[PDB]
RNA sequence: CUUACCUGGCCUUGACAUACUAGAAACUUUUCAGAGAUGGAUUGGUGCCUUCGGGAACCUAGAUACAGGUGCUGCAUGGCUGUCGUCAGCUCGUGUCGUGAGAUGUUGGGUUAAGUCCCGCAACGAGCGCAACCCUUUUCCUUACUUGCCAGCAUUUCGGAUGGGAACUUUAAGGAUACUGCCAGUGACAAACUGGAGGAAGGCGGGGACGACGUCAAGUCAUCAUGGCCCUUACGGCCAGGGCUACACACGUGCUACAAUGGUCGGUACAAAGGGUUGCUACACAGCGAUGUGAUGCUAAUCUCAAAAAGCCGAUCGUAGUCCGGAUUGGAGUCUGCAACUCGACUCCAUGAAGUCGGAAUCGCUAGUAAUCGCGGAUCAGAAUGCCGCGGUGAAUACGUUCCCG
């Protein structure tokens, strides 16, 4: 701004698992308003990762969250809490974007997993910067 | 195009000229302003002298220019190149 | 910059319309032009009877004329054979019976059509402008305004650039919609051309709204 | 706007309005059905021998006051100019200034 | 079976509301019943246009123009009802249509 | 037996709230069949959810104008109005939950001179 | 047509006004020549008042003062408009200081979106600006109950369809409410500032309109008016055809895409606002379709434009210049219009271009906003991807003022 600071804008939790985490994700994944796109997206790899390993839904992404999850900005500053889950929404996002599945929620499903278990272009990304974090 | 159910539009002071012509075999040019008249049948085999807005351009009639415009073959615009 | 007009501002706010009447969109047209020609043909007809005000209605079939006049001898006639002549003219400008009525003005400096008409008929006798200005502002303020703005733009006394000099007195609250601001604009033409007159009056501020004016 | 292109205006108007008739009586033989294909012709025929004025396509809206042909505003009758000042004069009922 | 419906037409609101009070009061005291006034919407048309005489698209006035309408319905009318209502002076800027 | 009016971006909802064992009808329709989204029909189902009564009552619903979102959020306040008719020692707890609140945003006018509300035509200074 | 431009054909007190002199009602039919403007033959009518000896329009003939000019000057002007900029400033009177131009007040400390407000002070007092008054939206109340509504009752072809009801939604006039009002903490012991309850809403709730003194010889003599200059068998007026739509190129503003968060097919939901009698059209028939014919209601909360679209469910396509994209061209048509060649919109069959997310650089946007989806209108016979409006779905990020600009 300038002079004021602006109320952080509180966002709903979503409807059916009450959680703001996955209300988020929603909204990062989301495109031009369409709201049920993206829910049927993020909804479709909550079930599919249920099936493929027995964890709770919820448990299991913000287990994988905290692990994309930086800690390192850039002249060296450490992230506030609030753009760490902001980055590692966005690189989750991108780098499962390119994996090829027939469905979106497929490839988002797949990249939770393979990220649970250390394999990603998100904590690629994320070791990445801190090569560069080490540089300074 | 004008819709099948008028019929071609020809201007009438242009079709008695070649419905004369015709009854009669005078080879003299037509001379006319009336670009948007189409070309009949009857008229294959005349002369006719359609304004472009500046001449007169001479255009003789051929069984393949029926159904076209008269004004197609007197073009308006002048251009060579740049 | 450019100023809003201020009576169109406030015509649904403090001020009504000088046109009173109900038409379907088939006649509307004819209805407003028939208005405009009467307007003309009024203001032309009556230039020396001190006229400022014509309010046209049209309640049946027919038309009122309200003319506000600080000279109702003049506009009458002698033994009213003008006002018959007037509603015999206006009859045929508009095509159906016509009675006028005469609205007679005590207060003629307090109205701001009649003080730039004033003050652009000096201007076209050649009387010196600031002189005219301020004997305008001081008549006005002396007849019980709280405040009055006159301004004149043009060839002031043939200067070949022209120029804008305004006078103000009192108070002129522009931006007060609930305000009562009469304004009023005139030419004045002189062998050098044009010169503009414009007129502000401000006479109080009016309460209770248009629910207190009765539109 | 010029004399000669308001005179022009008016003559058009008053050519259409003498032919008016005489246009209608054409179409509606042109639309009949009952009619002879002959007659439907010679209809069409008179009806392209009217003179041009007598056509309404030929009018051209212009303001009451000025002349002016462009911006014309059908409901009130005059160009945009005149229109904004005798509305904001007050000389047109029921127009005011628009907010929402 | 006779009801009588009157419809009133205009561009203020306020003359049209003391036109409605007036007929219902005129109505009531001929000892008649009366049903409404009934306010129906409003049409409302707006105009843009341009102030500057020459070159200027941004710059416009916005003007609108609003249609009010009333319906009043009398029913069971005595025999004074309709010579008063016809009595009853036209305003200025109030169309009146009464149907029968 | 009780009523509430809700409403939510041009959509109003009347709500008829009574004793019931859970039945629950929108337009002569089932929640199912009204709203085709999961989220639609889990904002509908909130108020009752949250007082933990989703068997105590039945609902008799209608509504009219805006989209889905809005007239499930319609549907809610009135549910949530109904539910304040009933008893008024559940106020505070719904308060809390945030549904008393009419939602007062709406679409702004496009304005003149530009593409929509807030967006400017591409301005070029070179 | 518009039209102001070009080619050619025509008129000369003129297409239009006032002043004068004479004769004719005005008008109307049929044609002929001509591209038309025009010109010539040819019918009927010859009308209205009347002190009635003539007059009212209206037309034709003569005459001259004149008309006419979108011709020039926005650097002679009025009026109107843009811009800095919705920036917070701009002024005046009495008294003091200075030989004087000037100064003071208006500065000095906090605070605010604001010269907004509160404190000090050779100053003491005022105006235009800011804010508010005006419109719209969010909660509630009163009046009003149709063409709108249907909670309870009854009958039903299960269609508010019908008796019926005045509850609710809505329609639209008038009111109520919000005032730091209450509590807590700070500020300076002030102005102010932070937090809490209640309340639909809390500190300016959101949006519109409103634009100070001035600046740029800014824009407009082509809306209009107007001083001056210029043309007058022409720089005026009438007509037909052409042009404003040209095309080696460069730039600005847009629309549509490059696909799978998608394309196509089948089924099935949910708006707001506006338009309609030279008009919008239920329904039926014909056509693949644009549309055509018959017919019905509507001067409209009554009938209609009208199908909302994105959405949801199912199937299929499987990363390919493709079942992406829809340019271009060939062939058939429809409608408006006296007339679609130059140069209209739309429909059907066939064709199927560039395009694989775009360098330097640069633009918009802080919330129902951006993004995306559809709907209406003004102009208008026909002709919007523009302009002005309407609703649907609905985000991300603001640590901060170090530098970029103002
Ligand atoms: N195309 C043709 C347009 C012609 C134009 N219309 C002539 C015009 O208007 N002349 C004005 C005029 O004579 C007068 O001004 C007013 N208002 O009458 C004068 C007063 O100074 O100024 C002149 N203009 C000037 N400009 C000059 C400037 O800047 N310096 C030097 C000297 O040449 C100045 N004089």
């Amino acid at each position: 701004p300038r002079r004021r600071v602006v109320a952080a804008r509180e966002i709903l939790p979503d409807p059916k698992f009450s959680s703001q985490t996955i209300a988020k994700f929603m909204n990062h994944v989301m495109q031009d308003g369409k709201k049920s796109i993206a829910e049927s997206i993020v909804y479709g790899a909550l079930e599919r990762v249920q099936e493929k390993n027995k964890v709770d839904p919820v448990e299991f992404f913000e287990t994988t969250l905290e692990k994309v999850r930086p800690m390192v900005e850039v002249v060296p500053m450490e992230v506030r809490p609030s753009r760490r889950t902001a980055l590692a929404m966005r690189w989750l996002v991108d780098a499962a974007a390119k994996r090829s599945e027939k469905t979106m929620a497929l490839r988002l499903a797949g990249e939770l997993l393979d990220a649970a278990e250390g394999k990603g272009a998100a904590i690629k990304k994320r070791e990445d910067v801190h090569r560069m974090a080490e540089a300074n | 195009p004008r819709s099948l159910k008028k019929g071609p539009f020809v201007d009438a002071h242009l079709f008695a000229k070649v419905e004369a012509a015709v009854a009669s075999n005078s080879r003299k040019p037509i001379k006319t302003w009336s670009r948007r008249s189409m070309i009949l049948p009857d008229f294959v085999g005349l002369t006719i002298s359609v304004h472009n807005g500046r001449n007169h351009v001479p255009v003789i009639v051929t069984e393949h220019m029926v159904g076209h415009k008269l004004g197609e073959f007197a073009p308006t615009r002048t251009y060579r190149g740049h | 910059g450019q100023k809003v007009h201020p009576i169109g501002i406030r015509l649904g706010v403090v001020k009504r319309h000088n046109a009173n009447w109900y038409a379907n969109p088939k006649q509307y047209a004819e209805y407003l032009l028939k208005d405009l020609q009467v307007r003309e043909f009024l203001t032309k007809k009556l230039k020396n009877a001190m006229v400022s005000n014509i309010l046209i209605e049209r309640p049946s079939g027919a038309a009122k004329v309200t003319i506000s006049t600080a000279r109702p001898g003049i506009v009458i006639g002698k033994k009213g054979e003008d006002i018959e002549k007037l509603q015999r003219e206006l009859t045929n400008i508009m095509g159906v019976p016509a009675q006028v009525s005469i609205n007679e003005i005590d207060r003629p400096d307090l109205d701001a059509r009649l003080v730039a008409e004033a003050i652009a008929s000096q201007l076209e006798k050649r009387v010196m402008f600031r002189r005219a200005m301020k004997r305008a502002v001081q008549n006005t303020m002396r007849a019980g305004a709280k405040g009055i703005k006159v301004e004149v733009s043009g060839r002031l006394g043939g200067a070949e650039i022209a120029r804008t000099e305004w006078y103000r007195e009192g108070r002129v609250p522009l931006h007060t919609l609930r305000a009562d601001i009469d304004y009023a604009t005139m030419r004045a033409e002189t062998t050098y051309g044009t010169i503009g007159v414009k007129v502000w009056i401000f006479r109080g501020e009016i309460l209770g709204g248009m629910k207190q004016v009765m539109n | 706007a010029k004399k000669g292109m308001i005179n022009r205006e008016l003559k058009r108007e008053k050519t259409v309005a003498k032919y008016a008739a005489k246009r209608a009586e054409l179409k509606a033989t042109i639309a009949n059905v009952n009619a002879s294909d002959e007659e439907r012709f010679e209809a069409m025929l008179k009806l392209q021998a009217l003179p041009r004025n007598a056509s309404p396509v030929r009018l051209r809206n212009r303001c009451g006051l000025t002349g002016r042909p462009h911006g014309y505003f059908r409901k009130f009758g005059l160009s945009r100019n005149k229109l904004r000042d005798t509305v904001m004069q007050g000389d047109v009922p029921g127009v005011v200034k628009a907010s929402w | 079976n006779q009801r009588i419906r009157i419809r009133l037409k205009s561009f203020d609101h306020r003359l049209i509301d003391q036109s409605a009070q007036e007929i219902v009061e005129t109505a009531k005291r001929t000892g008649a019943q009366v049903c409404g006034p009934i306010p129906m919407p409003t049409r409302i048309e707006r105009f843009n246009v341009l102030t500057s005489p020459h070159v200027n698209k941004d710059a416009r006035d916005q003007y609108e123009i609003r249609t009010y309408k009333r319906l009043i319905d009398i029913v069971q009318p005595t025999d004074k009802t309709v010579d008063a209502l016809m009595k009853l002076d036209l305003a200025a800027g109030v169309d009146v249509q009464i149907a029968l | 037996t009780n009523y509430g009016t809700g409403r939510r971006k041009t959509a109003t909802a009347r709500v008829f709230l009574s004793a019931g064992t859970g039945k629950l009808v929108i337009n002569n329709r089932t929640l199912e069949q009204y709203f085709g989204r999961e989220t639609a029909r889990m904002v509908v189902r909130q108020p009752l959810e949250l007082l933990e009564a989703t068997e105590k009552y039945d609902l008799y619903i209608t509504v009219k104008g805006g989209g889905i979102g809005g007239q499930a959020g319609a549907i809610r306040h009135g549910i949530t109005r109904a539910l304040i008719a009933a008893d008024e020692t559940l106020k505070p707890v719904l308060r809390q939950a945030g549904f008393v609140t009419r939602d007062a945003r709406e679409v702004e006018r496009k304005k003149l001179g530009l593409r929509k509300a807030r967006k400017r035509p591409q301005f070029s200074k070179r």
